[PDB]
């Protein structure tokens, strides 16, 4: 089913997993920063694929997945725009965040 | 409170206050997270003149550059189908006045 | 928007050239580049502004990371007046900072070239406010000026830090992160420019002197 | 809806027949059960209200208010049992009796079908509140506070009563359904103007309107913690509920009778937000915050649009929860250090981290961080005001800037900086206090997950 | 990797860091030279900018100052 | 990691090292208990310069009220050790 | 630019106004003028979804370049002939606009001078 | 133990998202809208099989 | 010799630029001694309780209590209606209200007049 | 799919071009999409098939509720409370249905704008016109009733508009 | 920070403080070491030129003129040591400082770890409890009848005494606590 939408949603979704794990027995150990950095690197690698799809065929989408609430004539829904700007900015931000997190593993070692 | 000596052993080091001494009426205004009255290297009434002069000069220069703009020595861009009449909002049932461009 | 961006980039580049804290210099550089982005938006070139955002991320993050490496080496010192000759004492950090400064100044065929050079050419060839154009050119000269300030005071000359030397950049995390951002700062401009559809009409014909304006003002 | 009223009346003798060391447990358990039962009122229709009988009915406006009241009772019980440990058994039972009677009066007030019954219950809420304030308050000012609380209310409500009976002599009914269906316009005469003022001023002083708000800082500062909770969370919303009920008979006079109140609300919202910036007492800051939010609610009710009514409902619910949580947070520090001065105890994040997290979340909801229901109500009201006049975005905008400032100011004063050196009696947070904070904050985000339950009948 | 303080002397340097720095400077310069050798038009401009004065009136269609 | 755990011996060594590089003090005649004014014959300005040299050596500032009182290398070493929580 | 200095400092009467241009009929000085033809159909440009600003008289070369880029996707260095052709077409378009500007300037200056000279002759 | 991160952090979330999008989100109209693909002269349509003609005999300014 | 620095309210005069500390009298020295004596007495009184091993709780500060009381409860008993007080109260409590009333009434009258004439461009204006 | 009516929510015939490879290099997109198919789309399809098999063994139905038409507010006497109540309920139901009609039209407009891409200004003219008409009708019916709206106020608004239109028509007739 | 201040500063103290401030700001202006050494020697010569002025009025006038010149020519952005009151790391580690009395509130399970540390803590608390009254008595004896006139405290003088008011000075958290 045209993996573009699934991959774009999964890239954002997997970033929240360490947030949900922040109350487990990994946030209390010294392996948490590496876990977060690895999650971000995996997110970047996954997000590289929708970028390739766009660079091939110019594919763009909008995904209105959850209907939050509707006023009388105004409908408010959780919708994501997956145009050129989003699919280009996400890998760049993820790459920079990966590099900066690996840097912080050394810079903030005494914190 | 920023003007108080930071090398003294204050009872409250962050507030730079001593226990029992009279508190200024406006202490919460002067807590040094806030309004600072410390002496500056450059006089007040001289910082104000320079800042206002810079701001006013830039505003006036932007106005002047707006009424003396910059451009290239070219004519207007030419678009084929009557300035793309149908593309910029359609209205296909009015037959607009034709826009014609000639070779040169 | 154009006038706001022009005044912002000029004022911040003018403040940056006398600062002594390295983080302050890099922050004012970031503010000046944001002003340039606002200028690009003001001349009706949004896709160029987005491309500049993507280009600037790489070398700006790398420059901040190099500054942090210097700060951590010199016992959390941030004043450039107490940083001496780190060109030989910190070779990899020196290389990364030099490459980042060259990319920030729009040196040809690096990452910053493919956005900043086109932005300057588009500003030159448009029906625009003349004062905004002048401030954009002065700001793009001041960019090279404050880059020179950082390099000259931090890496050249004789040491000015305390005598107990703890300079050490031999740590795989720092090296790998900076190396990744450095590869980006070298090749991302070419890779991204050659892989996007053209959403703008190119300025094919221009006088030679106006084609070299960015390079000339950077050199001056 | 006697299935909710009768269990509270049963809470009364259950408390008075309980063993001396089981009053809190029994009261809390059965209060929570009553809240669970009252949760069923949220099943509302799209066309009319739930008309239980000739005497009681439930709308989409009153059901969240009832749920909030029934949920607030157990929280008040949890917050009160710490500072009442030294009290005698009979006086503790009397305090719990006051709380139960207040809940019963509020429950019957929010569901009365007739306006005179509503008036009687809405005045009956005065007695338990006054008794609680003047008997269990800590300082000597409480007495004065009580007087300010009483007469300010009554001077507004005595004219309303007269107007009410006058209306019943003219139309023959005070039933709200009959009043709505048989509505007739109000002409422009002096008699109609004074009828409008008599119908409006009691609710105005209840909100309270800026200029008529002086009773609120006194009463909400001098009261015990449960008194402050119920005063900020529920009793202020009586004015808004009554105004939204009563405005159905005031058109088209409101079209121009709202101008002085709109000006007062907007400017005084700016003024009370500014007052919050220079406050030495932590409780007074929260009280003035309540005044600003209620000014927003007054503007929403006065402009009389569906979007403004939805925003007003959401804002009332959100403010009730947030202000009650803030009062409890301030009470923890007061019980530790026995002083309400904000700058006395500083750097509390170093000593109490989880309480600092609770402080951060409460202050984030106070400044209406999206997508909290605080922000939803505020944004709906601001959009409606923008439709009313494009210039309002100035004043509203200024308010949004000031609120956050003072909110963060409060946080930065209490949690950050360095701890006070001579204060050495700051014990770790009890399970009771953490549970109180969680039971305040979790419903807020849960309601964010499903906002149509607090958006009202519009 | 253990590098100890020096106290008023040049710090200890490992061969790997100098190798990496030299390699990356060299690769940046090689990329610059290669991209200029292949894409000089990106800098010097591709198309000749004409001089308008050298356009005759025959192709520009202006009459000889009589009509 | 970070800087090594400064010890009293290291502090004293660095203080004496700085003092023997001062051209107004004879190296052999200098000891850890020598008074700047009495034993070494220096005035107040020289003491200010010595305090500033110590500040440059150790990378932190000594306030004037505390710096006025230091008169021998031992007092300087003790002040630095007390400031930096050095006990060994 | 020198045109800006000529207009803002010199005689602005003989300088073309970019916003109000041209002021002379397209067939004033020419005996006959060919109509500037278009290669790409409206439907083709709509299907290619070019842009409202890229739909100029060089749109066919842009369409060819886009098709070649889509066909030669992984080899992002294969569309050099098509890009060069599109650039050449845009360059010719800009040259034509420059010719229009110079024609307007010459026509304005000649017309003003001829009218002034005729009036001067009529003044004696 | 080695590659269990790619299963619990990539594969399972992508399974859940793909199921949710394929069988629930796209069960309602206008929830996933894609802009139409670009069509160029000389292309052939997959569904209809129709081909698009060429482009008006280029003047060939070689 | 050099350009002079002049102080302001928000940028005050430095101590080293103060003439009062360059021309001193034995009376000034006595006053400074008395000030230091008062400070030392307060410091001793505080430190005696601060280091007390049997002291648990908060060391009450009379100065803080005086400050909060003066800022809150001592204000009304010391208020007199004067021309300054009355004028400032009237201005800052009435002027803004009528200013905003005039602004909003004018804006809404203009909008209503435009709506009556049927020229406001209310197309797509569904929600209010 | 068949979940929604395709006339209420129409779509164009969805023309998409066939792949035309011009390079000897392989396509990473095709390889990655084959991997995605085999590794994601098949297990999800099997899980859905199992779930649908379970659902088919328990098939039960729900129904759309039908409301007959009652007299409108125009046919109600002045103080007749019961007829007014029924008419007001019918009017509120009609108001909700009209809101949903506007919502459907807006959904069409938004979908067309996203679908048409760079040609939306010309290719969404019909949806824009439909929204303009529906919005004008809805604004005439329901705007400015305010909070505390009812059927009686709507009737008064319609009567006022009718009177104004009749006066304008008669004045234009005299021209 | 450690020494008790006096009622006023003397002329020599003011001159020395101005000398230190001037040298620091000159170093801020003269970034390089050799240039700073040259101009610092020039500044020292300028300072000791008027060292032997017997007229105190002229000395204070010279000090006044020097302070005016310093305020005119000060560096607007002088170098500050990172942990000094204007530095970039001034109060960085204050959030990590925890007072010792908090250890009294640890749960016994937390205190089950670290038995020896808490035994030593009990010993220190016993010492403080035994010393307090003697400290108070010594302060009562040594204080003049009109209250103390400075903030200086006396040392211990007896056989096994402790210097009065020592607990909160000795049990400072640390400079780098965590
Ligand atoms: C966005 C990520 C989504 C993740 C997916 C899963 C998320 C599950 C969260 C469930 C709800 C949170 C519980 C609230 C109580 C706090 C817990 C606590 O007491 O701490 C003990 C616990 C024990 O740790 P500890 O070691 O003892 O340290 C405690 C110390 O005191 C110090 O502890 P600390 O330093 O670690 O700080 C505690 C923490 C906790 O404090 C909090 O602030 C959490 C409360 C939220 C803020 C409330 C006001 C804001 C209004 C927005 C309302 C959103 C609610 C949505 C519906 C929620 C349903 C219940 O605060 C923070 O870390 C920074 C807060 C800044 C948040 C900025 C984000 C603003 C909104 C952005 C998006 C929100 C909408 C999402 C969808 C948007 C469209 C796609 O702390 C933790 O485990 C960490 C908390 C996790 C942080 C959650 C922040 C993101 C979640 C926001 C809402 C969730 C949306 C989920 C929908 C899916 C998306
Ligand atoms: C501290 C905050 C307390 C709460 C705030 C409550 C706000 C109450 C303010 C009342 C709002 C308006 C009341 C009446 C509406 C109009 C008032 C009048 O000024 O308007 C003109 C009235 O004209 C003149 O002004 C006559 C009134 C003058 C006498 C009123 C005394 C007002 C002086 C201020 C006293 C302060 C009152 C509040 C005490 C606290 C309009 O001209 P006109 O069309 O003919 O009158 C309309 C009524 N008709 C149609 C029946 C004739
Ligand atoms: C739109 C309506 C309002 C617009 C804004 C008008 C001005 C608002 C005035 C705000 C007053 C708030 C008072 C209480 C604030 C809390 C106190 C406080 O902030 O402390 C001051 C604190 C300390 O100063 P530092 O330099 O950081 O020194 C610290 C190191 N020693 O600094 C601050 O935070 C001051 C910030 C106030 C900013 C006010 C000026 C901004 C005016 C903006 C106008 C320009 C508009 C831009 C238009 C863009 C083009 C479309
Ligand atoms: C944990 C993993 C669970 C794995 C097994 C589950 C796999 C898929 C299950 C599918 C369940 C069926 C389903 O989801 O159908 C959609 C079903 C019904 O459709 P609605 O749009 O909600 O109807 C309108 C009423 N609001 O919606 C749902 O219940 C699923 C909701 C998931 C939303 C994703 C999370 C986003 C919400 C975060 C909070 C946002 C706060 C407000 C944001 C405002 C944004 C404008
Ligand atoms: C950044 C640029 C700004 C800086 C500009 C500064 C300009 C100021 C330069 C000139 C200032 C002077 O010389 S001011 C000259 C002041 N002269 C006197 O006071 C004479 C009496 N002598 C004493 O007081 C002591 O000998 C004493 C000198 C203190 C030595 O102290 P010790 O022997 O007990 O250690
Ligand atoms: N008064 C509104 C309340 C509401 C809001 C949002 C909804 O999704 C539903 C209902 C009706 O309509």
């Amino acid at each position: 089913m045209n993996p573009f939408a699934s991959l774009t949603l999964t890239t954002l979704t997997i970033l929240t997993i360490p947030i949900m794990m922040s109350n487990s027995n990994i946030y209390k150990t010294n392996l948490y920063p590496n876990y977060v950095k690895t999650t971000v690197s995996y997110a970047f690698t996954l997000s590289l694929v929708p970028l390739l799809m766009f660079m091939h065929t110019g594919q763009e989408m909008i995904i209105s997945n959850w209907h939050w609430m509707t006023l009388q004539t105004v409908e408010l829904s959780l919708s994501f725009k997956m145009d050129y700007f989003s699919v280009m900015f996400i890998p760049v931000a993820l790459f920079v965040t990966w590099s900066i997190m690996e840097f912080s593993m050394w810079y903030m070692h005494s914190d | 409170q920023q003007e108080r000596d930071p090398w003294y052993d204050w009872d409250h080091p962050d507030l730079r206050l001593n226990w029992g001494e009279p508190i200024h009426w406006d202490l919460d205004m002067y807590i040094r997270n806030r309004v600072d009255t410390s002496p500056t290297p450059v006089s007040w009434n001289t910082m104000c003149k320079h800042l206002f002069g810079f701001v006013a000069f830039m505003l006036f220069m932007f106005w002047v550059g707006e009424i003396y703009p910059s451009y290239q020595p070219v004519g207007p861009k030419q678009y084929p189908y009557n300035d793309l009449y149908l593309e910029r909002g359609g209205d296909p049932t009015k037959e607009p006045e034709p826009v014609v461009h000639y070779e040169i | 928007t154009l006038c706001l961006g022009a005044i912002t980039t000029l004022f911040t580049a003018l403040c940056a050239i006398t600062q002594n804290d390295i983080k302050k210099i890099v922050a004012f550089s970031t503010s000046s580049q944001l002003g340039l982005m606002m200028v690009t938006i003001g001349i009706n070139q949004p896709h160029l502004a987005f491309l500049h955002i993507c280009m600037h991320a790489f070398f700006k993050a790398m420059l901040f990371m190099c500054s942090g490496s210097i700060i951590h080496s010199l016992n959390d010192e941030q004043d450039i007046r107490k940083m001496g000759g780190l060109y030989k004492a910190m070779p990899f950090t020196t290389t990364a900072l030099i490459i980042g400064s060259l990319a920030l100044t729009g040196m040809p065929y690096l990452t910053g070239f493919y956005s900043k050079d086109l932005i300057i050419e588009a500003v030159n060839m448009s029906y625009t406010n003349a004062w905004a154009l002048l401030m954009t050119l002065i700001a793009t000269s001041l960019t090279a000026a404050y880059s020179t300030r950082i390099i000259f005071f931090a890496f050249l000359g004789k040491p000015r830090f305390p005598p107990l030397v703890l300079i050490n950049e031999n740590n795989p995390l720092l090296i790998n992160s900076i190396k990744r951002l450095l590869i980006g700062s070298i090749f991302a401009g070419f890779i991204i420019s050659n892989n996007i559809p053209p959403m703008t009409v190119p300025n094919t014909t221009m006088p030679l002197y106006m084609k070299m304006t960015a390079l000339i003002v950077t050199i001056m | 809806m006697l299935k909710i009223i009768i269990p509270t009346t049963m809470l009364l003798p259950m408390t008075w027949m309980s063993k001396h060391n089981m009053i809190w447990i029994n009261a809390t358990v059965h209060s929570l059960l009553i809240s669970l039962i009252s949760l069923s009122l949220l099943n509302q229709l799209g066309e009319n209200s739930l008309n239980f009988s000739l005497t009681f009915f439930s709308d989409s406006l009153s059901a969240p208010l009832l749920v909030l009241t029934t949920w607030l009772l157990p929280l008040m019980l949890m917050a009160s049992q710490s500072h009442l440990s030294k009290e005698t058994t009979t006086r503790k039972k009397l305090y719990i009796t006051m709380l139960i009677l207040l809940q019963l009066f509020l429950i019957m007030t929010f569901t009365a079908t007739e306006l005179i019954l509503f008036y009687i219950l809405f005045e009956a809420t005065l007695v338990p509140t006054l008794i609680i304030i003047t008997r269990w308050g800590n300082q000597t000012e409480r007495l004065n506070a009580g007087l300010y609380f009483l007469f300010y209310t009554l001077a507004g409500s005595l004219p309303l009563l007269v107007a009410l009976v006058y209306i019943q002599n003219t139309t023959g009914s005070l039933n709200f359904l009959i009043i709505h269906y048989w509505s007739h316009p109000l002409s422009n005469s002096w008699s109609n103007i004074f009828m409008w003022l008599a119908c409006i001023m009691a609710f105005m002083v209840k909100m309270p309107l800026y200029g008529l708000h002086l009773w609120l800082p006194k009463a909400h500062v001098e009261a015990p913690i449960a008194g402050s909770m119920v005063l900020a969370a529920v009793l202020l919303k009586l004015g808004g509920y009554g105004m939204m009920r009563i405005t159905t008979i005031l058109n088209p006079l409101t079209n121009y009778m709202a101008y002085p109140f709109l000006m007062l609300s907007m400017w005084g919202m700016i003024m009370t937000s500014s007052i919050c910036l220079r406050q030495t007492d932590l409780k007074s800051l929260i009280a003035y915050s309540s005044v600003s939010h209620m000014a927003l609610v007054i503007v929403a009710i006065m402009i009389q649009t569906p979007w403004s009514f939805m925003g007003a409902t959401a804002l009332m619910i959100a403010h009730g929860l947030t202000s009650s949580m803030l009062f409890c947070l301030a009470n923890t520090n007061y019980e530790r250090v026995h002083s309400r001065t904000m700058i006395l105890a500083r750097g509390l994040q170093t000593l109490l981290p989880l309480m600092a997290t609770w402080w951060l979340v409460a202050s984030l909801t106070n400044l209406a961080l999206p997508p909290s229901i605080n922000l939803i109500g505020e944004l709906f009201i601001i959009t409606a005001s923008f439709s009313w006049s494009n210039i309002t975005i100035i004043l509203m905008g200024m308010n949004m800037m000031i609120t956050a400032l003072y909110s963060l100011y409060m946080l930065i004063t209490t949690q950050r900086g360095k701890y006070t050196h001579h204060i050495n009696n700051i014990k770790p947070s009890f399970t009771r206090e953490n549970a109180l904070m969680a039971l305040h904050i979790l419903p807020l985000l849960l309601l964010t997950l499903n906002p149509k339950m607090i958006l009202g009948p519009l | 990797v253990h590098i100890e303080p020096r106290y008023r002397q040049f710090p200890q340097l490992t061969r790997s860091q100098l190798i990496q720095a030299e390699f990356f400077s060299a690769t940046m310069w090689f990329w610059i030279l290669w991209r200029f050798w292949h894409d000089s038009d990106a800098v010097l401009g591709h198309f000749p900018y004409p001089d308008p004065s050298q356009w005759t009136d025959e192709e520009l269609g202006i009459l000889p100052d009589d009509e | 990691s970070d800087a090594p755990p400064l010890t009293l011996e290291a502090i004293k060594d660095r203080v004496l090292y700085v003092l023997k590089l001062y051209d107004k003090i004879d190296p052999e005649k200098l000891s850890v208990n020598s008074h700047f004014m009495k034993d070494l014959g220096l005035d107040s300005l020289d003491q200010v310069e010595i305090i500033m040299a110590m500040e440059d050596e150790f990378g932190f500032e000594i306030p004037d009220i505390d710096a006025e009182k230091l008169m021998c290398p031992q007092e300087i070493v003790d002040y630095i050790a007390d400031k930096k929580d050095v006990y060994e | 630019g020198a045109h800006l200095a000529r207009r803002y400092l010199g005689d602005a009467s003989k300088e073309p106004d970019p916003l109000r241009m041209p002021t002379f009929p397209p067939d004033y000085g020419f005996p006959e003028r060919k109509e500037r033809e278009m290669v790409a159909t409206q439907q083709e440009m709509n299907d290619a979804q070019l842009m409202l600003q890229q739909r100029d008289y060089c749109a066919h070369y842009l369409i060819q370049l886009l098709k070649c880029k889509r066909d030669s996707f992984p080899n992002f260095l294969a569309c050099k002939h098509e890009q060069h052709d599109w650039d050449y077409c845009e360059h010719l378009d800009y040259v034509k606009r420059m010719k229009e500007f110079e024609r307007e300037r010459r026509l304005l200056q000649r017309k003003k001078r001829r009218e002034q000279r005729e009036a001067e002759m009529a003044r004696g | 133990r080695h590659s269990i991160f790619a299963v619990t952090h990539v594969l399972i979330p992508v399974w859940i998202i793909h199921y949710y999008l394929k069988y629930h989100v796209t069960a309602k109209p206008y929830t996933v809208v894609e802009r139409k693909p670009r069509i160029f002269p000389g292309d052939t349509i997959l569904e209809t099989g129709e081909v698009i003609p060429l482009m008006k005999e280029f003047p060939d300014q070689h | 010799s050099f350009p002079k620095y002049k102080p302001s309210r928000l940028a005050t005069l430095p101590a080293t630029l103060d003439p009062a500390e360059y021309d001193i009298s034995p009376e000034t020295r006595k006053a400074q001694a008395e000030r230091l004596a008062i400070r030392s007495r307060l410091k001793r009184e505080y430190l005696l309780q601060y280091n007390d091993p049997n002291r648990l709780g908060v060391i009450e500060d009379p100065a803080l209590i005086r400050w909060t009381y003066a800022r809150s409860a001592n204000i009304y008993p010391n208020f007199r209606p004067t021309p300054k007080t009355s004028l400032l109260g009237a201005l800052f409590g009435i002027g803004p209200l009528f200013f905003w009333y005039y602004v909003f009434k004018t804006d809404r009258d203009k909008k209503e007049k435009l709506i009556q004439e049927g020229k406001l461009d209310q197309t797509f204006n569904i929600s209010y | 799919p068949d979940s929604w009516d395709k006339d209420v929510y129409p779509e164009p015939p969805r023309r998409t071009p066939a792949p035309a490879p011009q390079t000897s290099l392989p396509n990473p997109v095709t390889y990655l999409t084959k991997i995605f198919d085999l590794l994601v789309d098949r297990p999800v399809t099997l899980a859905r098939e199992f779930i649908e098999q379970q659902h088919a063994k328990n098939r039960y139905y729900y129904y759309h509720r039908e409301f007959r038409r009652v007299p409108d507010i125009t046919e109600c006497e002045e103080k007749d409370i019961l007829c007014m109540f029924e008419a007001e309920m019918q009017w509120r139901r009609d108001y909700k249905v009209d809101q949903e009609i506007v919502n459907i039209i807006q959904e069409r407009l938004k979908a067309c704008q996203q679908r048409e891409g760079e040609s939306y200004r010309q290719n969404c003219a019909k949806e824009l016109e439909q929204f303009t008409q529906v919005s004008k009708a809805f604004q005439d019916r329901y705007s400015d009733l305010g909070a505390h709206y009812s059927a009686r106020k709507c009737l008064a608004k319609q009567k006022q508009r009718m009177l104004a239109e009749r006066k304008a028509a008669k004045e234009a007739a005299a021209a | 920070a450690f020494s008790a201040p006096a009622a006023y500063l003397t002329h020599q103290q003011k001159v020395l403080r101005l000398y230190k401030r001037a040298l620091r700001h000159l170093e801020s202006w003269c970034v390089h070491r050799d240039k700073y050494r040259y101009f610092a020697c020039l500044m020292r010569a300028r300072f000791d030129e008027h060292k032997n002025e017997k007229d105190m009025v002229k000395a204070t006038q010279l000090l006044r003129q020097a302070e005016e010149e310093f305020w005119y020519g000060q560096h607007p952005q002088p170098y500050i040591f990172p942990e000094s009151p204007g530095g970039t790391s001034y109060e960085r580690y204050e959030c990590y400082k925890v007072p010792e009395w908090c250890l009294d509130d640890w749960h016994p399970s937390e205190k089950a770890m670290y038995p020896d540390y808490f035994a030593k803590r009990e010993q220190w608390k016993r010492l403080r409890r035994e010393s307090w009254e003697r400290e108070v008595k010594q302060l009562q004896e040594e204080t003049p009848p009109g209250g103390p006139r400075t903030e200086a405290l006396p040392p211990a003088r007896k056989e096994g005494d402790l210097p009065p008011l020592w607990w909160h000075i000795v049990t400072r958290p640390r400079e780098r606590p965590m």
